[PDB]
């Protein structure tokens, strides 16, 4: 529109060419990847299950962009944002399935399995506590397959050495503990001193609908209010939006297959 | 454009001081070369390719265009393709012929060429030479046990050479962004193949982890040659493309033409200007197209002391105009210069003598022939290596006697000039030539049955005996 | 009205140069890996509909002359003026010329083995291959690519049919060799009576061992459901569809000048508006005057125009005259600049397509063959590459034909078809008198009946021989 | 049609007079003769001194 | 006229053909609406014309 102050949106999720202070991102240099992509950990550890139809639940998001931004500031925005959305979905799914966090829709999670079976070790990281953690699984004829850890505790793992072989139990190059691979979770909910392990083949997942993307220049975003409170009309307000959706399903076949180590 | 085509880091020749073993043990250095290729050489090549496809700067640089109510009228002229196709056809439009003193080698070469359709392959290499300035070919012993030859794209292939003055090729690399056609990944994962003198090593990488090469399952695969299989061809010593040096002029011509198209779209051709204090009924103005008389009655002003005076009415057509002389002389200069610096015939300023196409062409293309002769030297230098590889694999498979030598082959080049079969027949049969009746008939397309005609002549020639 | 509910209340560049058009579909698995996971084919079909089919449709519309200027009524005016929208058909002129030059003259075949040569010639005659090749040449020029499908018919014959570029595509092996894995055809079925929503796309998937048939629709997400009697075996040993390319990039012959065609359409329709909407000339009459609108009708037939100026009388008795004036005025436009601009557009369209610029051309001597062969030099360079890619495709056609002949044992398994030599001739104009003189000089021979058949003044080329025998006989006496 | 109606100025003593309206196209131009003769001379000399 | 709204989950996991199966039922409902309007002057006959009214 002829508005010389930029449009304030509520919530402020719309991408804009002009900042609130009047700065204009003309000739704007494309951002660069300061971090690597975080793959889904339950899609890495767990067992895939061929599934037809839906239990499943639907993930989704919408990204609105001001077409000024899409023309002058960053033309390829939607092509470079697609994988970042996929990462957001993987993180939401991992956080729901593992930690029972983020308003998970399933009634199932590893955190709930552990809280039910009380398979928790109070203690600092020591070779004896690692062996006890593993024995909590082998007690029930199940053998540990991998470890889940907050990367910030490698400082603790390097301090553990086998007093028989007199060598590090943790291979800091392989990132494997006692010969088992350790995967790192970037989420803020798993605390520094916490470690999880289990036979992840007992954790089953399915994906009835792979991540689908649709770009639209016409819809109305009921959820995004103009400053006056009217809903955003993409066509009249010269705006564009990307919709992404996915269906994921999670199942835990045996909830005693998981154990957790936590600080005393 | 400029910042990518003329960057000092682009177009450089990669060199390595250590041996092949010194590299292969320290594969990370290959990672550094890959990164440098991506950050500097690839952009240049991508720009050259986009110009060959006609996606010139003027089409994609929408950043400073306007479209609030006028049309966009952005334009691209495709000079790059016209130039490259002309020069490449002139160089390799006519197949390279092969001569040798030993028929065993000659037929082994001809067998390999026919199997691999080398005629088309060579033409495609010549085209890559024209647009990118450099080209690569890969030779591999196939699963069906055949020697195959395939072109390797310039945007994904490079060679690391020995540091000595001889510059032997130490290792070649190919890398591709593998993708399905659905998801996308921020880990831009590249599959990387590293070719040594003794085998192919396969790895996986992504940009985000910093191109850490991780061996793929069944990483190594031996090959039976005794030198690195990839060969590089060059358009000239500098490896510069044919239109690379005139891209700026192509841009100037795009801009000039889109400027004229804006002037045409946005200004009204002509209008009837009417001045003075008057009453115009907007319903009556619509008769403007069909009225014959235009009557303007001026307002009369009355002074308080009784004086009377008339307003100044006026009317006449006005029409837009532009400096046709200066703009056409400028655009003609740009067109002329684009053709001059690429030795391509300026069709707009062209005249033809008599009827003999070939000699007039050899006059006008004299400048182009000078460059092509150098290209021909570098091309033969490449084909000799192709032959060296072929003889090595043939000997290791014992498909030919170890006694043979392939360096004796003579490569004969012909230009694609237009030729005149009637003048050539007259020049060949004068001066003592001979032709078999069936062949001579096969040259003229009025014979509907070139063989049946011989029987029909035997019949006539027989009844003529009686 | 809010455009979001204009559904409820009933009421170029971006296609041609999209980076997702002209992609080559590659797949990492084997044929088996794809066929067990047919959903992948659904992903490819959707990408083809959403990205490639629009480009091909635009290039088709330009061949049909449905240029942007005719359909873009969105910003036009018609309150009382005429529309004067225009289309110039350069696309058809270009493509027809360039194709006729390449393939107007039939491809000839040579081989050292007459058994194979006659099997080839038999198949060519059965399928009318000359016309078929011409229509591939035409798709090569319009779209940049063309497909042909070979099938063993119910009457037990090897038939060859062109497959539409807007509804056919092929999926290749991922390796540098790029074998084709599978090929897809998909037709929008439609009735004539309904304007139906559902295209109910019938999809046929070709593989190296047989044809699979399916039904789909767009709105369920192209979920492939096997059709009744889905599978049908074929006796070839490789995927029957073959693809041909116009050049390395599969670019069409006028795809790169469409913006210039648009500019020429716009310029000409602008001049047509200027002509339609302004009055050519008018008689301008100024000054305070009485004009009777009944008297103005004499304007066409009066000889003298008399303008008597109003006399203004001052209160103190002074007298003064108003300023009358009269003369013709006529509309005018910048002919120099607009004609020079339109001539530049026309010249550039012909230059970038190596097509002879008829407006600026003249001919000398009498040998039309050489003047053509010189002026078409730029066109020959491209056509020679096109010829290489075309032969590369014909070799696959022959590979398929030999395979079906061998599996039917209609020819010995000993034969090899790769020895065939494809000979191409251009459609340049020729001069039978000059060629006869050049062939009979230099030792050629011709039978009387054939020589007579070349000259059309002989009303009965054979009866003439009997009639000659009568004369030659009475000459003995 | 472009219609320009001039402002009428009223004098305090009742006189009336009209403002001067005007309209027409203007177009840019440069010394084509002199610049093309100059660039042609440069080109000719570059070729002459290099035969 | 009429509009049928469908949730895309329904259109993927329950009734892939649903819209294809409705088109004849819509044509039936339209023809009946027309007949009852013109013949019997029923169903908010828009025309000021009908058999029953004549």
């Amino acid at each position: 529109s002829n508005n010389v102050k930029p449009q304030v949106f509520n919530p402020d999720n719309v991408m804009m060419h002009e900042k609130k202070d009047g700065t204009l991102m003309n000739e704007f240099t494309t951002p660069i990847l300061q971090e690597v992509m975080e793959n889904s950990k339950i899609m890495q550890l767990g067992k895939y299950e061929p599934m037809e139809g839906t239990r499943a639940f639907k993930l989704g998001v919408i990204l609105p962009v001001t077409k000024e931004f899409l023309n002058y500031t960053y033309s390829q925005f939607f092509e470079e944002m697609k994988p970042m959305i996929a990462e957001a979905f993987y993180k939401k799914f991992d956080e729901a399935g593992i930690l029972n966090q983020g308003n998970n829709p399933f009634g199932k999670s590893i955190a709930q399995s552990i809280e039910k079976t009380n398979k928790v070790i109070k203690g600092d990281f020591t070779q004896d506590n690692i062996i006890d953690l593993e024995a909590l699984l082998e007690d029930d004829e199940l053998e540990a397959n991998a470890f889940i850890s907050k990367t910030q505790n490698r400082s603790l793992l390097r301090k553990i050495v086998d007093p028989e072989t007199k060598e590090r139990i943790y291979d800091r190059n392989s990132d494997s503990l006692d010969g088992l691979p350790v995967v790192n979770l970037k989420s803020s909910n798993l605390k520094r001193g916490e470690l999880i392990t289990g036979d992840f083949d007992k954790l089953i997942y399915g994906i009835p609908q792979l991540i689908e993307y649709k770009i639209d220049e016409t819809a109305q975003l009921s959820t995004v209010k103009n400053e006056d409170g009217t809903p955003v009309n993409l066509f009249e307000q010269d705006m564009v939006a990307l919709r992404a959706t996915m269906h994921v399903a999670l199942h835990i076949a045996d909830d005693k297959a998981f154990a957790k180590l936590v600080p005393a | 454009n400029i910042n990518y085509l003329f960057n000092d880091e682009a177009n450089v020749v990669y060199t390595y001081d250590g041996t092949e073993s010194d590299l292969l043990q320290n594969v990370n250095e290959v990672s550094k070369y890959i990164e440098h290729h991506m950050d500097y050489q690839r952009p240049r090549l991508k720009v050259l390719s986009d110009y060959y496809e006609g996606k010139t700067k003027n089409l994609v640089e929408l950043t400073r265009r306007k479209e609030e109510y006028m049309a966009d009228n952005r334009v691209a002229h495709d000079y790059a393709s016209y130039i490259s196709d002309f020069i490449n056809g002139y160089f390799l439009g006519n197949p390279i012929q092969y001569q040798d003193d030993d028929k065993d080698v000659l037929e082994a070469i001809e067998a390999f060429n026919d199997l691999n359709d080398v005629e088309s392959h060579n033409r495609s290499l010549g085209l890559d030479l024209s647009i990118y300035g450099k080209a690569y070919e890969l030779m591999i012993r196939n699963q069906d046990d055949e020697t195959r030859l395939y072109k390797s794209d310039a945007m994904s292939t490079f060679i690391i050479y020995d540091n000595t003055v001889e510059r032997n090729s130490i290792a070649g690399v190919r890398y591709l962004r593998t993708k399905p056609i659905d998801k996308t990944d921020e880990d831009e994962v590249f599959t990387v193949d590293l070719f040594t003198s003794h085998g192919v090593y396969r790895y996986l990488t992504n940009r985000t982890n910093g191109l850490k090469l991780t061996p793929r399952e069944n990483s190594f695969e031996s090959h039976s040659f005794e030198r690195m299989p990839i060969t590089e061809f060059s358009n000239n010593e500098r490896r510069k493309g044919d239109y690379e040096k005139v891209i700026t002029l192509i841009d100037l011509y795009d801009n000039a033409e889109s400027d004229t198209a804006n002037y045409m779209s946005d200004l009204n051709d002509a209008m009837l200007l009417i001045k003075g204090n008057l009453n115009l009924d907007p319903v009556e103005v619509r008769k403007q197209k069909e009225a014959n008389v235009l009557f303007l009655e001026p307002t009369v002003y009355v002074d308080a002391e009784g004086r009377e005076t008339e307003g100044s009415v006026d009317g006449g057509y006005i029409y837009k105009q532009y400096d046709v002389q200066g703009t056409e002389a400028y655009k003609d200069r740009l067109n002329s210069d684009i053709h001059m610096f690429t030795n391509t015939p300026n069709m707009k300023d062209d005249n033809f003598s008599g009827t003999q196409s070939g000699e007039a062409m050899k006059y006008k293309l004299f400048g182009l022939e000078q460059r092509t002769k150098t290209k021909e030297g570098l091309f033969t230098k490449g084909l000799r290596r192709r032959a060296k590889l072929l003889e090595t694999i043939l000997k290791n498979t014992r498909s030919i006697d170890a006694n043979k030598d392939f360096n004796t082959v003579r490569y004969v080049y012909n230009r694609n000039l237009p030729k005149s079969l009637i003048e050539e027949l007259k020049a060949y049969i004068d001066s003592g030539g001979k032709i078999s009746q069936t062949t001579l008939m096969s040259l003229f397309s009025f014979f509907q049955d070139p063989e049946l005609e011989v029987k029909k002549i035997e019949e006539d020639e027989k009844e003529s005996i009686k």
